[PDB]
RNA sequence: UGGCACCUCGAUGUCGGCUCAUCGCAUCCUGGGGCUGUAGUCGGUCCCAAGGGUUGGGCUGUUCGCCCAUUAAAGCGGUAC
RNA sequence: GAUAAGUGCUGAAAGCAUCUAAGCAUGAAGCCCCCCUCAAGAUGAGAUUUCCCAUUCCGCAAGGAAGUAAGAUCCCUGAAA
């Protein structure tokens, strides 16, 4: 769920910078990542 | 063969707004009044500064995010007893003694520097307490 | 919020309808007299004063006299505050009785712990002693001290010292019965303090 | 000396350093701090070189 | 391809006042929706179909076009029209009356759950699994919703629990 | 744990018990959450959290360890054992 | 009352999307109050009520002496201390 290495797995997924921090969103809930 | 004084001082009163001024950039003028600097008989040894008063406290704002950042502390001394409470309290709360924390820094310490800021006053809202000796406006030099 | 005060009785018991025994402790009380009125604007807060158990005129001063010149009565031993009433239904020089409290109600008492003196560390804090054999030269006396690094001893250490004497609340206390021609209320429990002395009656603030 | 000296100068409309530069500068002014502080707490004659200055820096 | 400077026709038929820059009273027949619009920015009420004004910069006056012209548009479209929501009850036997303006609710949850709705909204009740909240405000009618469907959401083993008039809920399968 | 060697002073007494304790969080219990290979009951794992709490004996050995009976739990570390 | 990890509403930059960049919410035995105690030597020395009266001598001067008023203490009988 964090993964300091945050990266898609997805091909839907997506990447977003919600309050200067790294994120990554995709559909499949097994996706979920944050930067640290 | 300069002249020192002693006995001869005289003072004078000034009000100053603090409308939007930022914090640390008028409490370093305010001090400079304070101990005296603007006077051309400025003696290190005898206090020659005047009175100030601040109006409006409760209008002076900061920059960048101090509004959450900047945190005061103030160890007891007891063990374990370290207080804090952040600035937007701190304004919302207690504005005189924020401001006069900040001026209270840039002061010389010793017994001199204790009576000069004896000779300080603060205040919120829009009007003071002191008509019957006569204050005159002051504007800063920013 | 409502209350008086008075003196201290003693201890004795009452068997309840349901033949039960409960402790009991009992309040002289005797009517109470208003002095004085508190307002926001002359004072800065709400307040009345309470006067109770006049004195002979030899043990009284001319500024006291004075004071209670206002409701007309004889000075005073005791006067003390009462904070949160409401502040109509009041006047300076009314009665106050025992008829304010119910029987049912609940009450604090606030009072002041008898004296002990100069106390040790094991009866003033509770302490433990130290083995009073096998070879031991350690019984009844404080711990160590603390750490050596910090080159001193903190605050909040405890030693010996005078114990008691000092003010008390006991809160959630009910009420058995009201006696109104003797001016007695009786308590269920216990209350801090010596017999003769001086007890707060207040209603019930929560806990 | 000096902290006197600003705080006159600053009553003019001036700083201590440009009015240092601009006495340097016009007619050699050969004065010291010393006499300039006496001059200070007793003006008027202070003022004039304070000009004298001024015309010199443009 | 870009809404911030594409305007749209604005009728403003409603009684449309434009007070000092930062605030507009946008009133109608619906009723009165007013707002401060970002000052930094350059309001343009002209005639009857209105704009803003991109002054200079980046990131953040494009955002502040898009953005306040959004807000204006669909506080327009609001003082003359408004909008609902609709929420589903399937599941098992959860019951939902309308006692009075406020709804009381009938979930696994021993005690009824009572909901006070706020003033200036709508709530009508069809039929006790279907809710519609009405309102000429988006955010409040949208705050509603997620208040009502945070009562008891749905689950993943089952179909249980309050929807969105049809939400695509992703059902699994175990022992 | 070594390597190396700066204040060794009429010494750089090192480890276990007793009496009193304080601090860190890299969380043993209690509070709030995300995923599950989560039907529930019970779980696993990962985040936020330092307010309070965190046991009586036998064995010889002062130490380390093995056991008996409980409890919501019987947490790791610093303060010249 | 304001929050942490979380869950969110409308919303652009980027015709879509999106917990956010505008804005508006909810959310813990943490935090600030609510409960009990001390507290104006808080030299920033605070407030309300009630008493006593503006005496007599020296000193042009500031001031310096003497009896007092309201009120206390010394001394004696004691303990709820």
């Amino acid at each position: 769920k964090v993964r300091p290495s945050v990266k898609p797995i997805c091909e839907k997924c997506k990447v977003i910078r919600r309050k200067g921090k790294v994120m990554v969103i995709c559909e499949n809930p097994k996706h979920k990542q944050k930067q640290g | 063969t300069p002249m020192a004084n002693a006995s001869t001082i005289e003072r004078k009163w000034l009000v100053v707004d603090a409308a939007g001024k930022t914090l640390g950039r008028l409490s370093s003028e305010v001090a400079a009044i304070l101990r005296g600097k603007h006077k051309p008989t400025y003696t290190p040894h005898v206090d020659t500064g005047d009175h100030v008063i601040i109006i409006n406290a409760e209008k002076i704002e900061l920059t960048g995010k101090k509004l959450t950042d900047k945190i005061y502390y103030r160890h007891t001394q007891h063990p374990g007893g370290l207080k804090s409470r952040t600035a937007l309290e701190m304004r919302t709360n207690y504005p005189e003694k924020m401001l006069e924390l900040a001026i209270k820094g840039m002061l010389p310490k010793g017994s001199l520097g204790r009576q000069m800021f004896k000779k300080l006053n603060v205040y919120r809202g829009s009007e003071h307490p002191h008509e019957a000796q006569k204050p005159e406006v002051y504007e800063l030099r920013g | 919020t409502k209350g008086i005060l008075g003196r201290k009785i003693g201890m004795t018991q009452v068997f309840a309808e349901n033949g039960d025994l409960i402790p009991v402790t009992v309040i002289e009380a005797a009517p109470n007299v208003v002095l004085q009125k508190k307002t926001a604007e002359n004072d800065g807060y709400e307040a009345i004063q309470l006067g109770f158990d006049d004195k002979r005129e030899k043990l009284s001063n001319k500024p006291e006299k004075g004071h209670v010149a206002k409701a007309e009565t004889a000075p005073k031993r005791f006067v003390k505050e009462l904070r949160g009433v409401e502040m109509d239904a009041y006047e300076v020089g009314q009665e106050v009785k025992v008829e304010i409290f119910s029987a049912g109600e609940i009450v604090d008492v606030t009072g002041v712990s008898k004296g002990k003196g100069f106390q040790g560390a094991i009866k003033r804090h509770g302490q433990s002693r130290g083995p009073m054999s096998h070879g031991s030269r350690y019984h009844r006396r404080p711990g160590s001290m603390g750490p050596v690094d910090p080159n001193r001893v903190f605050k909040g250490k405890l030693l010996p010292g005078r114990m008691g004497g000092e003010q008390i609340t006991v809160q959630n206390l009910e009420i058995v019965k009201v006696d109104a021609e003797r001016n007695l209320l009786l308590i269920k429990g216990n209350v801090p303090g010596a017999k003769k002395s001086l007890i707060t009656v207040k209603s019930a603030v929560k806990s | 000396w000096i902290t006197r000296i600003n705080a006159a100068a600053r009553m003019n409309g001036l700083s201590y350093s440009r009015l240092m530069h601009g006495l340097k500068l016009s007619g050699i002014e050969v004065n010291r701090k010393m006499l300039a502080d006496l001059a200070v707490n007793d003006l008027t004659a202070f003022n004039q070189l304070a000009d004298a200055a001024k015309a010199q820096l443009n | 391809s870009r809404v911030g400077k594409k305007l749209l026709e604005i009728p403003s038929d409603v009684t449309v006042t434009l007070n000092d820059n930062n605030t507009v009273a946008v009133k109608g027949p619906k009723g009165e929706l007013t707002r401060t619009f970002h000052p930094d920015m350059e309001i343009k009420v002209e005639d009857n179909v209105l704009t803003v004004a991109r002054p200079s910069d980046q990131k953040e006056h494009r955002a502040l076009h898009g953005t306040t012209r959004s807000l204006l548009g669909n506080m327009v479209e609001g003082v003359s029209k408004g909008f609902e929501r609709g929420l589903e009850l399937v599941g098992v036997g959860y019951r939902a009356s309308k006692s009075g303006n406020k709804l009381v609710l009938n979930v696994g949850y021993s005690h009824p759950v009572e909901i006070v709705p706020e003033e200036g909204i709508e709530i009508e009740v069809p039929s006790q699994t279907k809710v519609v909240v009405k309102g000429t405000d988006k955010e409040r009618v949208g705050a509603i919703a997620a208040n009502i469907r945070a009562v008891r959401s749905p689950e993943p083993y089952k179909g249980k629990g309050i929807r969105y008039e049809g939400e695509v809920v992703r059902r699994k399968e175990g022992k």
